[PDB]
């Protein structure tokens, strides 16, 4: 009912599926990638449950219903359930015909070519858009940063990669991958939190204590010497109303979950942490791309919303780095949604119809053409 | 700022160079805004 | 009285404490972790009932008393009444003098430190054995196994979880929680009996419906073929005279009590059962140990007593297990007192003082010592 | 069986191992029966 | 306890190091330059795991610890790990008292000095032989060919290199370099199994995956043509057991794998295929030097295993040297193992004593004489 068409700029962000129009200024729709169960399932007069509307609904009037990732891994496993999320997705917040505007995807590295093959197609026949896009959210955040040079910390959502880059120049070689995920902290920081006497095992459980991280975790520059002072740190006890209602104590753990993305040991990758990871990414990149490497040290992600990551950021490089180049991390308060904002402005370059998946081109061409020459 | 003037008279593969040089480093933003223009 | 001593191998058996010297070829003391407390405390001629002298005693003279657990679900919240245990213990089955013996004592993993800790500082005063040790149950268990290599399924006295293994090499991120206890299917039978025509409420009714089922109840290799056999399986309607005298009716229960350790929705838990614990264990386990965890299958537990269990193990791995691979469960007929029976060899592991802990060490460091570098 | 022997005679640290190779599963047995002369 | 002495054939083989005695048939030592780390270091009874005994026993109980090449690169970066590896060798299934027997060294092309001098002197203390010598790899395999005549491409352990030859004539300059190795080939076909749908990072799924190139993966004499079969190849689809179990699928790979030895696009070395390194340093020889080339295109490496690999060599050359001269590729089956065949009979050169590295040579000229004059 107006003027020729907006994109559908939609990002399936590892823990919340998020979108909006080309060219928006927020994803409009934001929201976990759970699946519910509702355990016992209760008989009573009428209904009114239904089994996976989980969307936004489900973690409020969770418990009985258990916790379903589609993507679980940054890979899908299940897809039912996920194409009726876009479903909630696209007629529930994004309440539009999908046959009426096209969308670009995200896709994320290291993809079989298959599962974007049929997120495609159902996409076209389920959903009819006038045709289709997907791109890289590692490389749609890269866009969104406009640094054309340099690599990023794409730890965002529930993944971690780095992305070497110069004027836009990333090295696939020169890029590696980190399962660890806001889900491995969570698993972590629920074992600790239940070993320090108390039973953290429950879904809703899981909800709240990542909501505890996010708005309690930090981490701490030095570990050493803020672990002694832990041994009597009187700050650092602040206890949080558990959101049952009594208050939950904390400590050290407000700062000792994450730095395990420096040292898997406790977490127990073989990995090594994402500073080490960056910086021999960097030593593999060429002679002088380093420095714009250390000023085009862009972090990414709101999982990485701790304190004082990028500062020690820069301490660790420096113990790594030579002082001779000059180390400068980039981490913009927008990374978790610059993803979605590179998508959009991709998406709404309306000088960029020409790499679009259509209907024809598909269909002529199958599946595979998406592959070849084109994404 | 000029931006918006040699943003829509720069080239456009140059576009994004001289957006990342005379200042719109959100080229990402020249875009978006020359859209909001034509989004 | 005698040479330079022998240690004192001591279980916290998480529904009975037993307990013998080092190297005993049987922990000389077991009985039940209960606190009495006579209900109506009856006024007579004198007086020779002591408050919570349970041991063995209350039980039988049970009834007015009613029961505690200082280690309720496998953590103590109570220890006034849990020291003077250990005194019972020490004084009128051990009947010997702390100070005397060495003790080594059995802790299980995810403790709060501080339990420990007190634990310690109280055995060493009140009891103030030459010095003592602790170890994890499971790890104890786990010698008692001398198989180095697979994972155990400690399911044992109170508690359950799943111990992988290799050349005693076992990773904490490999092993995961069971709140699962004979206490649980307590709950449970006792739920299914009184919704059968059954007013099964009081504690020494808990005590009877436990022995119902250590000398009853089984479990089936097959659930719905052997539920649709008892839809007229007359072979299982075997009635057991209640201990009252009456005898009490029995069918499938017989069976389908304990199967909810791998079907927990009847008993409610979120949680999978013990078999697919495992096997998930198994996968973020290497390679190729899985084999020899297929062959290290070692059950662990006399609360495992049931009938079939191991084979249902097979079987079910098997449905999970590639063919390609061979399933070895092990399950001793000794798997309950398996874990003193490991206590006892480590203890007395006279090669092995060194890790003990002592007076002076303890005073020196107080009680975080023994958590630090040891346990 | 030797194991008495060979489980008095190999090393300590591989005491373990070689009670677990040479056929003392019971390494707990071997340790506790060395014991037994030593308990 | 027998009469003058035999020499000390040992091989430093890039990926194993092998060795024999002087004109063995066969180097009687060869397994992985891994040192090994166990990751979580469990605390059990007794002991029993060496940190680094990695030799061949590592990688079967592999896993805790991880990998470790002194060598990493052809180029040793830690020696400590590495003398303690010869000593393993020399007394583990060499056994042998080094002041026994005298030893020939092999040292890679481009190494600096210092590297063999150390190598040198710590193997005169720690190893006290008789004394030593030292020789190329490449050139002990060479004469592991006797060709006296033509360039040999030695793709062997984990090298690659041209040796133009004449009569046993070798140009320097006519030699050049590549850092493509087993492990290049290792990470991109792990890259690429990853990228399929696949988690492959893991040190035991790195010899895994090698294993599973030198069992499975070929090379096709054609790409385009043989990648378009890919396309619809029913038969290049052979599956096999992932060593863990579940068999891990196979599809083009099996031979797309190495080719990048010819292409480094892919694994994004700028430098130019084996193939034309061989033809340019083959430009670079004199006049007609050329043809004995072609008759003397001797092929090395087990590496270099893959079916058609000198077929692919003859057509190459063909398309880029002129049809009047004839193209030779030489590549015996026993090429991984003629290095330490020529290694043997030259120690063996009990007419060659004279070039040995003895105890007062080396004294009274330090390291330095090593190099001057003799190697």
């Amino acid at each position: 009912d107006d003027e020729e068409t907006t994109a559908l700029v939609c990002d399936n962000g590892s823990g919340l599926v998020k979108a909006g129009f080309a060219g928006d200024d927020a994803p409009r729709a934001v929201f976990p990638s759970i699946v519910g169960r509702p355990r016992h399932q209760g008989v009573m007069v009428g209904m009114g449950q239904k089994d996976s509307y989980v969307g936004d609904e489900a973690q409020s009037k969770r418990g009985i219903l258990t916790l379903k990732y589609p993507i679980e891994h940054g890979i899908i496993t299940n897809w039912d359930d996920m194409e009726k999320i876009w479903h909630h997705t696209f007629y529930n917040e994004l309440r539009v015909a999908p046959e009426e505007h096209p969308t670009l995807l995200t896709e994320a590295p290291l993809n079989p070519k298959a599962n974007r093959e049929k997120m495609t197609q159902i996409m076209f026949e389920t959903f009819n858009v006038p045709a289709m896009y997907v791109a890289i959210q590692a490389v749609l955040s890269l866009y969104a940063s406009g640094r054309t040079t340099g690599i990023v910390l794409d730890s965002g959502d529930g993944v971690t990669h780095n992305v070497p880059i110069y004027e836009g120049y990333a090295l696939p070689h020169a890029i590696m991958r980190l399962d660890l995920a806001g889900r491995d902290l969570t698993d972590y920081l629920m074992k600790i939190l239940t070993e320090r006497g108390y039973s953290f095992v429950t879904t809703a459980e899981r909800e709240i204590v990542r909501d505890i991280k996010e708005k309690l975790c930090y981490v701490a520059l030095d570990f050493e010497n803020e672990m002694a002072t832990a041994a009597s740190s009187s700050s650092l006890e602040k206890s949080y109303e558990l959101p049952d209602g009594q208050v939950i104590t904390i400590g050290n753990e407000r700062f000792r979950c994450p730095e395990t993305l420096f040292q898997p040991s406790f977490i127990g990758m073989e990995s090594a942490g994402i500073h080490e990871t960056t910086y021999n990414s960097i030593m593999k990149c060429d002679i002088d791309i380093r420095k714009d490497l250390y000023a085009n040290n862009v972090l990414s992600g709101g999982t990485t919303m701790y304190p004082g990551i990028a500062d020690r950021m820069q301490k660790e490089i420096t113990a790594l780095a030579p002082s001779t180049m000059k180390i400068k991390i980039i981490a913009p308060p927008e990374r978790k949604y610059s993803v979605w904002i590179g998508g959009s402005i991709l998406a709404s370059l309306s000088t960029f119809q020409q790499m679009w998946i259509s209907k024809q081109e598909y269909d002529e061409a199958g599946p595979s053409i998406v592959h070849r020459k084109c994404f | 700022e000029d931006v918006w003037e040699i943003l829509r008279q720069a080239p456009p593969s140059e576009y994004e160079r001289i957006a990342f040089q005379y200042g719109v480093t959100d080229l990402r933003g020249m875009l978006k805004r020359l859209k909001g223009m034509r989004r």
